[PDB]
């Protein structure tokens, strides 16, 4: 009944993009997107909220 | 007289080595 | 077992090394 | 940033005084490592059948996880495989959150941080930083040896398969801490007979090393904190600046060479129910297994005198009669293996294991044809290894006391 | 054996103590 | 008009040189390679062997090979239009006449090679010491190839131009042979470990005793038929190599003229003693050692037990090597250690 | 006082030969392995490689030549134990067991190692880089390899090579017949590396030896190589680097054939719908292992 | 193929570290 | 300078060699169900010199 | 492995990625300049 | 008439014995 793993399987695959090339592309260029954009505390501070998904199956196999 | 024949080859050969080593040709 | 078998290894050894022993003690006496 | 030189092959030799970017290119590598076992432990674990044992599967990491006595019964038999689950899936994760810095430190971060304070800025000279990160790690050795201390004192790990009957997982309730016994191994012969460091019997042994390991390197690592370098670091030693790669580079070396004979001739540390039979081991299930045999069908025969006037095999295998495995440590007498004890003593647990190790010899080629037992997967791998880091040495230090 | 055994010892000793001491201590001079 | 034109149209500048001696070389190279490239992807052995010897029968590289002839052929040319396959190009490729064209062309291409060695010599003018060294391969593919089957029974005891043929051929002299025991076969052994030997040293000293390290290298205009040698000091060498060894070059000429004598010298002793071996005149026995055999059976070096080797070596590959012969050998009569 | 006298005749360069530091060491085992070698080859008493009572009489004078003659390997009571003379009881069981094996590897890699050692020494005394060092650590490895690590993958010393000219053509022989060497990709390399090794030192020779005129020394060398070839600079790092490192993969391929992972049987690789093997060029040489694998017991 | 929505195009590797390949050059 | 008049035509020449079965027919190759016959465990070797074609094609009249 | 029956053939195909960072690393070093 | 053949006598039949190798193993 854990299903929810299995639509959230996709968030770490586009979270394997944004960490690419969402803020740091190659190098030091915050090209319109590091700037004030989705980094600091609006879209990219999610990342504990991916592991918090991914430590959320710890009663749905226990 | 076999042995012999083979032990004396050995012999002539580090007595070359000697006189290779220490009595070369200078240049 | 050759009996002649040490004519042949002291024909080896020592025929072409007289050579070269005249050879050079021919040599150093006017090069 | 190429900006000039290492041309296409050393670009990694361009962190060399970026000690920026240097160090989340070090923090990837250590994900690539976790990732690397928490994969391979699921790959596994998908390709296992527990009723089979290990060694006929080609694993080597579930073993080394049954050694640690997670999910492990008497005699090998599994019993529970969501600690190897746990273990795989824990190392993964970590995997992630430690690959996350290995992209911020490396590519978002400053290039360098010599622009920070006291710590976490060095300069391959300044050594007074430097030993300060190694006291630094040196606190972490100890604080990883002193964890398996816990586990085997603590935590109702550590399996041994030197336990009465079979082999079960069993709780260390008291180590060796005794300084004659422990460092009286490393003061041992290395050739045959003795092993150097590999002849460890005994379970007591490897936990009260452990303690002298961590009450070492605790010890000395809140010495190299408050401390600096002395005189004899100048005159025959010699310093330098990028050549402390070099440094760890030989070391690892002899550990792959120690590494290499360890899992060819121990059975304690790398227990026989998990890796299979070693070199020995199975020359001698055989010679054991020819003798019962035609106990019941058809000194003697089999049994011979040792060069130092022992019972052992005989045959082939009089080169294998140092072996001490635990389906043979009830059946050896006073003087070396007795006859009578043949006899008298022989269970129905030592037949079925001689007799599958009889079976499982170490052989086989490249493309796993022959089976290719785990133990000799281990030893040629770290020996290439250990012989290439020795060739890495002579490299990275040929041309690193140039200057 | 004993004689062959300790003199054995002595050389090897002697020889790679004297290897140590004169690779460190001496290099000037 | 006639013949100075096509004489300066052959020796002109290019991509690659072409001479007179390319006329000879390149269909004879091409077709040699093509023909074991096309033998080895197509063509079978199951008529002449019984084997299975293409990547179309299912194997990898190790196990292809354009395989020699069989045995009723004897020591047959086995032309496209001779009287074997008289035109039939399927019952060519099925005779093992691939064989024989990969032979014959592979020895024509050597002879254009070394002649194309001898014209550009004579081109750029130098002394062709690099054809004087080419004679040794040729020596021993003539002396391999076409010497040892043509003094042997055919063409089907000789190399069959594959990996594990190859293989085959060695075990096949280490039993039928006892080509280690050779002398002739030690001397090339001995030029070729040598010659690596000397390439090895060679290499590390002029690559050590450089005349500019890093500190001042003013990099000098290089010119590449000096081969680097104006880079490295002789003296240098020479004062390391008198107190290591105790014996050194002071020529670069002498070291160079070593380096060109040694392999050369050990792979035309080889080619000797292969020649010699081809009328069955092989190194296998010593005759005192065979009598002290005899003489008491408690008597064993490592001559004796290697001979029991290549009699197992013998007896356990002949009914599948030779399948002409149609070898029947009996459990009881193959040699075992055990017995 | 006397001390720098001794340390002032070792450290000097201006010697006839170089004996460092490393050769205080390097003397006295090559010296001590050189004269067990003419003894034990000369007059050694039978030596049972296995533990039977059948010896093989490997030494000159009872009943060899320079081609059969060699140092037998210890024996198979012994396997990796250490046999040193007062280990045994007598000289005659010393002798019989195969002892000198045992003394004359052991001083010969302890010499040989510094060998390497007295190389880099003279190098870095002389000003020099050090890759000779290197180079020659190929042949040591190979040395290493043959008398002390396929002894201890084994497990005996009787599986070393032996010292002598038909006991190398055994230990090649039976290696084969146990391992399949020939088709192991890493002996394939040695192979690689010693045929291009000695082509290209017959290349390399042939092409200076015809494009070099004249060159003197004054006794400022000089040498006026004709150049001008028809239609950097590191021709001798590769003349070094192809040899070393094929020599060097085929030492770990015996390395690893100690620990038997063992080269490439291709055991019946194609086959007949009627359930029928069709042979290859594997089965044969597979066909001729057996041959001498069943006659070594 | 082993399904068809749980086997899909897998080389994201190949595709995310392209991206600092091609974005990388198409970068400054 | 560029080339591109039929490169993978060329592929499909010999894909369609060895998928029709006309390799084996050209070059001679037994097809792996046509080795042996339908009742014999002999390998067809040639005997003859002058008669082994005629050899060759008796064998392969017992498929 | 468990009851995670679904990625099962992600898990045959897993322990690959690490080793071929060093094939993603050869087009990352491709068309920046080699 | 130019180095042309390089292609014609060297590339033809590698293309054609690479598409009779890769269907090759298709086979069984
Ligand atoms: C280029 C290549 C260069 C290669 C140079 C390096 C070579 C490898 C170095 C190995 C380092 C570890 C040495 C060691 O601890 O090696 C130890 C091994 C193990 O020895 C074996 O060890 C056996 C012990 O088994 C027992 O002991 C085990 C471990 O104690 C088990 O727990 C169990 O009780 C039981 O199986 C016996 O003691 C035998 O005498 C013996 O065969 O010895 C051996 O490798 C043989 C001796 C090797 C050293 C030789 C000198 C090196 C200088
Ligand atoms: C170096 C420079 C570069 C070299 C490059 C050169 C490449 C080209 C060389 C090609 C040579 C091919 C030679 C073919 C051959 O030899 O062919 C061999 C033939 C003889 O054939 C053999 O003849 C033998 C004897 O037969 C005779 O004896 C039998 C007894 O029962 C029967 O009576 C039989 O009918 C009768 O013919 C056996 O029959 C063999 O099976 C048969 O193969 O000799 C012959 O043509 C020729 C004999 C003289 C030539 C000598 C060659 C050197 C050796
Ligand atoms: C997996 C190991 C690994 C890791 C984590 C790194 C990490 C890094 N490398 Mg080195 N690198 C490596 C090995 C590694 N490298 C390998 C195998 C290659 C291909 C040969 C390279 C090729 C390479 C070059 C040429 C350079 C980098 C540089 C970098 C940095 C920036 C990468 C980039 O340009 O855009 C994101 C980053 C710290 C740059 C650097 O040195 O920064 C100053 C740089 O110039 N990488
Ligand atoms: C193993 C290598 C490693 C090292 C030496 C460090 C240590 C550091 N991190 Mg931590 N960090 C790491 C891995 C590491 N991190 C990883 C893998 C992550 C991701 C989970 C983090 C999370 C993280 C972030 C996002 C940042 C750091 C930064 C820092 C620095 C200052 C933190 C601090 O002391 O503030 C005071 C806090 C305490 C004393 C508590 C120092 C470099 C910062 C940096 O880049 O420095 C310039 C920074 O931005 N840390
Ligand atoms: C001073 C506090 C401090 C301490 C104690 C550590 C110790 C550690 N560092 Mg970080 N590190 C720090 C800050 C610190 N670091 C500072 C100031 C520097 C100098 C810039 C570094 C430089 C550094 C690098 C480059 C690396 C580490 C790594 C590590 C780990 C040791 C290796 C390991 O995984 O052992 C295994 C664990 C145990 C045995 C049990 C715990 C451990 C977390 C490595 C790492 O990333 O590990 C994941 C690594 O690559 N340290
Ligand atoms: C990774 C482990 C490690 C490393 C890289 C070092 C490195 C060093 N140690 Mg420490 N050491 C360690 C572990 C280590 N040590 C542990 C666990 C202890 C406790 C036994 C010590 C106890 C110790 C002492 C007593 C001394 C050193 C000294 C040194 C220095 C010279 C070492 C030498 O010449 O070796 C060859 C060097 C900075 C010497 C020094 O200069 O200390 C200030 C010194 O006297 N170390
Ligand atoms: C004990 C574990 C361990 C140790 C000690 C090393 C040590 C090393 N690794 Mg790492 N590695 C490991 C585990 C380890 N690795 C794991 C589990 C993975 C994931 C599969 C990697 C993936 C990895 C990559 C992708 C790279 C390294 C590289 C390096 C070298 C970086 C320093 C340098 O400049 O060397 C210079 C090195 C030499 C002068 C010669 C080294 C010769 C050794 C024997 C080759 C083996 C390297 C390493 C052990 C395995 C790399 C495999 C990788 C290509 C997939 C160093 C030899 C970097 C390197 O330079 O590779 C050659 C590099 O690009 N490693
Ligand atoms: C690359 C990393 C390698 C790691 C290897 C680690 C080895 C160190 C572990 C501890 C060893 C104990 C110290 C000796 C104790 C002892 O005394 O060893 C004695 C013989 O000496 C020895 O064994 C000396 C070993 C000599 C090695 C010769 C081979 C050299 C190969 C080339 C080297 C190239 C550099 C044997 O013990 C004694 O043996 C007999 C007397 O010799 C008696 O029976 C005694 O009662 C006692 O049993
Ligand atoms: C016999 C004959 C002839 C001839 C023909 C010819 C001359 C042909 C040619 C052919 C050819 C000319 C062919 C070619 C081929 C080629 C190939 C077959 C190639 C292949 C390649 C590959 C396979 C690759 C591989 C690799 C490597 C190297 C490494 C990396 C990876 C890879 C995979 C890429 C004629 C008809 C006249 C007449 C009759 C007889
Ligand atoms: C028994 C045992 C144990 C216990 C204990 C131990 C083991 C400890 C350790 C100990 C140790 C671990 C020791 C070590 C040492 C080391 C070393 C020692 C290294 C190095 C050194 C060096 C390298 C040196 C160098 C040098 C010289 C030689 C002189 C001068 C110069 C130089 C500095 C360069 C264990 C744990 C295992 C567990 C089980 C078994
Ligand atoms: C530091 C190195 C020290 C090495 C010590 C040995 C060096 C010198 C060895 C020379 C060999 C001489 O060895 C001697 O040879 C003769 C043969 O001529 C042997 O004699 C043997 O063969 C002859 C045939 O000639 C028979 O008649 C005789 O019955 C038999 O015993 C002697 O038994 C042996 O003592
Ligand atoms: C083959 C070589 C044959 C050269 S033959 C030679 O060639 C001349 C043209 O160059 C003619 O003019 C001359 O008459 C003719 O004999
Ligand atoms: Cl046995």
């Amino acid at each position: 009944m854990t299903i929810l793993f299995q639509l959230a399987l996709a968030a770490l695959v586009i979270l394997s993009f944004v960490m690419v090339i969402g803020v740091p592309v190659a190098y030091a260029s915050p090209q319109d997107w590091d700037r004030s954009k989705q980094l600091i505390f609006l879209g990219s501070g999610l990342w504990i909220a991916l592991v918090l998904v991914v430590g959320v199956l710890n009663f749905f196999v226990v | 007289m076999e042995t012999i024949t083979y032990v004396f080859i050995f012999a002539c050969i580090i007595a070359l080595f000697f006189f290779a080593i220490f009595f070369r040709e200078p240049p | 077992v050759n009996q002649l078998g040490f004519i042949a290894t002291a024909l080896f050894v020592l025929v072409p090394s007289v050579f070269l022993i005249i050879l050079y003690v021919q040599t150093e006496s006017q090069q | 940033q190429e900006s000039s030189g290492f041309a296409w092959w050393a670009g990694n030799a361009r962190l060399i005084n970026l000690s920026g970017k240097l160090l989340g290119a070090h923090v990837a590598h250590a994900g690539l490592i976790v990732f690397w076992a928490g994969a391979m432990t699921l790959f596994e674990l998908a390709h296992f059948i527990p009723e089979k044992p290990m060694y006929e599967q080609g694993l080597i990491l579930i073993p080394h996880i049954a050694t640690l006595g997670w999910g492990v019964g008497p005699g090998g038999e599994v019993v529970d495989t969501f600690p190897f689950f746990v273990v795989g899936v824990v190392h993964l994760i970590s995997s992630a959150v430690l690959g996350f810095g290995g992209v911020y430190h490396a590519i978002r971060g400053p290039e360098t941080l010599e622009e920070y304070s006291s710590f976490f800025g060095y300069d391959w000279k300044d050594k007074n930083k430097m030993t300060t990160i190694l006291g630094f790690h040196l606190i972490v050795l100890g604080i990883g040896a002193l964890l398996l201390v816990a586990k085997a004192m603590f935590f109702g790990g550590l399996y041994d398969t030197w336990a009465p009957g079979g082999g079960d997982v069993r709780v260390i309730t008291n180590p060796t801490l005794d300084p004659r016994v422990i460092f009286g191994y490393l003061l041992k012969s290395p050739f045959g007979g003795e092993g150097w460091i590999v002849s460890v019997n005994n379970l007591e042994d490897v936990v009260g090393g452990h303690i002298w390991i961590g009450l070492i390197c605790i010890a000395g690592g809140i010495w190299h904190i408050l401390t600096t370098p002395f005189g004899w670091a100048r005159r025959a030693f010699i310093w330098s600046g990028e050549a402390y790669l070099s440094y760890s580079l030989g070391a690892l070396s002899m550990m792959g060479f120690i590494a290499t004979c360890f899992v060819w001739f121990n059975n304690t540390v790398y227990p026989s129910e998990f890796y299979g039979p070693t070199g020995p081991e199975a020359s001698q299930a055989q010679a054991m297994t020819f003798l019962i045999r035609d106990q019941k069908l058809g000194l003697g025969k089999y049994l011979m005198r040792s060069p130092t006037g022992e019972i052992i095999f005989g045959g082939e295998t009089m080169r294998f009669w140092d072996f001490r495995g635990p389906w043979l440590e009830p059946l050896r007498g006073p003087n070396g293996l007795d006859l009578n004890k043949i006899k008298n003593d022989i269970q129905p647990w030592q037949e079925r294991r001689a007799a599958e190790y009889m079976t499982h010899a170490p052989l086989g080629s490249l493309n796993s044809v022959g089976f290719v037992s785990p133990r000799s997967w281990l030893a040629t791998s770290h020996f290439v290894l250990a012989f290439f880091f020795l060739v890495g040495h002579l490299w990275h230090a040929g041309r690193a006391r140039a200057a | 054996m004993e004689t062959l055994k300790i003199t054995v010892y002595i050389v090897v000793t002697f020889f790679v103590l004297l290897f140590v001491f004169g690779f460190l201590s001496g290099d000037p001079a | 008009g006639w013949f100075d034109i096509l004489d300066d149209w052959l020796k002109r500048d290019r991509f690659v040189f072409v001479g007179w001696s390319g006329i000879l070389l390149f269909p004879c190279a091409y077709l040699a390679l093509g023909g074991w490239l096309t033998g080895t992807t197509f063509v079978t052995s199951w008529y002449t062997h019984g084997l299975a010897s293409s990547y179309l029968e299912g194997c990898n590289f190790l196990t292809v090979a354009v395989s020699t002839p069989a045995n009723s052929m004897g020591h047959s040319l086995l032309l496209l239009w001779g009287p074997e396959a008289q035109g039939d190009f399927t019952r060519w490729c099925q005779l093992g006449g691939l064989w024989t064209f990969i032979a014959l062309h592979g020895a024509f291409g050597l002879i254009g090679f070394m002649l194309r060695q001898f014209e550009i010599a004579r081109l750029v003018g130098v002394r062709p010491y690099n054809a004087i060294a080419f004679s040794a391969p040729i020596a021993v593919f003539v002396s391999v190839f076409l010497i040892y089957p043509l003094g042997q029974s055919s063409w089907f005891f000789a190399p069959s131009f594959g990996v594990a043929a190859i293989f085959r051929f060695l075990l096949f002299f280490q039993g039928f042979h006892n080509w280690t025991l050779n002398p002739f076969h030690m001397m090339g052994v001995a030029g070729v470990l040598g010659g690596a030997l000397l390439c090895a040293i060679h290499g590390a000293t002029v690559e050590n005793t450089l005349f500019q390290d890093g500190e001042g290298a003013s990099t000098f205009r290089a010119f590449n038929p000096t081969q680097a040698e104006e880079t490295y000091s002789m003296v240098t060498a020479n004062r390391f190599w008198s107190q290591i060894f105790g014996i050194a070059f002071s020529n670069k000429r002498w070291l160079h003229f070593f380096m060109l004598f040694v392999p050369v010298t050990g792979l035309w002793m080889s080619a000797i003693g292969v020649v010699g071996l081809a009328l069955n005149l092989r190194s296998y026995d010593f005759i005192s050692q065979e009598i002290r055999a005899a003489e008491d059976p408690e008597f064993e070096t490592f001559y004796t037990k290697n001979l029991l080797l290549n009699e197992g070596i013998r007896a356990w590959m002949a009914p599948q090597d030779q399948p002409h012969e149609n070898f029947v050998f009996p459990e009881e009569v193959l040699p075992r250690g055990n017995a | 006082n006397l001390w720098e006298r001794f340390c002032n005749w070792v450290t000097s360069t201006d010697n006839r030969l170089y004996v460092g530091w490393f050769g205080v060491i390097m003397i006295p085992t090559l010296l001590a392995a050189t004269i067990c070698f003419v003894i034990a080859f000369i007059a050694a008493p039978p030596v049972d490689i296995d533990g039977i009572r059948e010896p093989v009489s490997g030494s000159l004078l009872y009943g060899n030549n320079i081609i059969t003659g060699a140092v037998v390997p210890s024996s198979n009571a012994i396997g990796l134990h250490f046999y040193p003379i007062w280990e045994a009881a007598s000289l005659d069981e010393w002798l019989y067991n195969g002892g000198p094996y045992q003394l004359i590897i052991f001083h010969f890699l302890l010499g040989a190692s510094c060998y390497m050692g007295r190389q880099w020494e003279l190098s870095y005394r002389l000003g020099m880089r050090p890759w000779i060092c290197v180079a020659y650590s190929a042949p040591l490895a190979s040395a290493f390899a043959v008398f002390l690590i396929y002894p201890i993958g084994q497990g005996s010393f009787s599986d070393g090579m032996p010292l002598g000219i038909s006991g190398t053509f055994n230990f090649m022989i039976v290696f084969q017949a146990e391992h399949n060497i020939l088709m192991h990709p890493f002996h394939q390399l040695g192979v690689a590396g010693v045929f291009g090794g000695a082509l290209f030192c017959a290349m390399h020779g042939s092409l200076v030896t015809s494009s070099l005129i004249r060159e003197t020394t004054e006794t400022n060398i000089v040498a006026a190589h004709g150049y001008f070839g028809r239609l950097s600079r590191s021709l001798h790092f590769f003349l070094a680097a192809w040899r070393v490192v094929g020599v060097w993969f085929a030492a770990l391929g015996i390395s690893t054939m100690a620990f038997n992972l063992n080269g490439f049987n291709f055991n019946h690789s194609v086959i007949d719908a009627k359930g029928n093997v069709i042979n290859t060029w594997a089965d044969i040489i597979n066909r001729a292992n057996l041959g001498m694998e069943v006659m070594h017991e | 193929e082993v399904i068809a929505q749980l086997t899909m195009i897998a080389m994201i590797g190949i595709a995310g570290p392209m991206i600092i390949f091609l974005l990388a050059v198409r970068r400054g | 300078v560029i080339h591109s008049i039929t490169i993978p035509a060329l592929f499909i020449a010999g894909w369609l060699f060895v998928s029709t079965g006309l390799a084996y027919d050209v070059f001679g190759t037994p097809r792996p169900d046509s080795y042996y016959a339908q009742e014999q465990r002999s390998i067809p070797l040639v005997t003859d010199r002058f008669e082994a074609k005629q050899q060759v094609e008796t064998f392969l009249e017992q498929l | 492995p468990e009851a995670y029956a679904i990625f099962d053939p992600l898990v045959d195909v897993l322990p690959v990625i690490p080793v071929l960072f060093l094939a993603l690393a050869f087009v990352w070093q491709a068309a920046v300049g080699f | 008439t130019v180095r042309w053949v390089a292609v014609h006598t060297l590339a033809v039949p590698t293309i054609f014995f690479l598409g009779a190798i890769a269907a090759m193993q298709f086979i069984q």
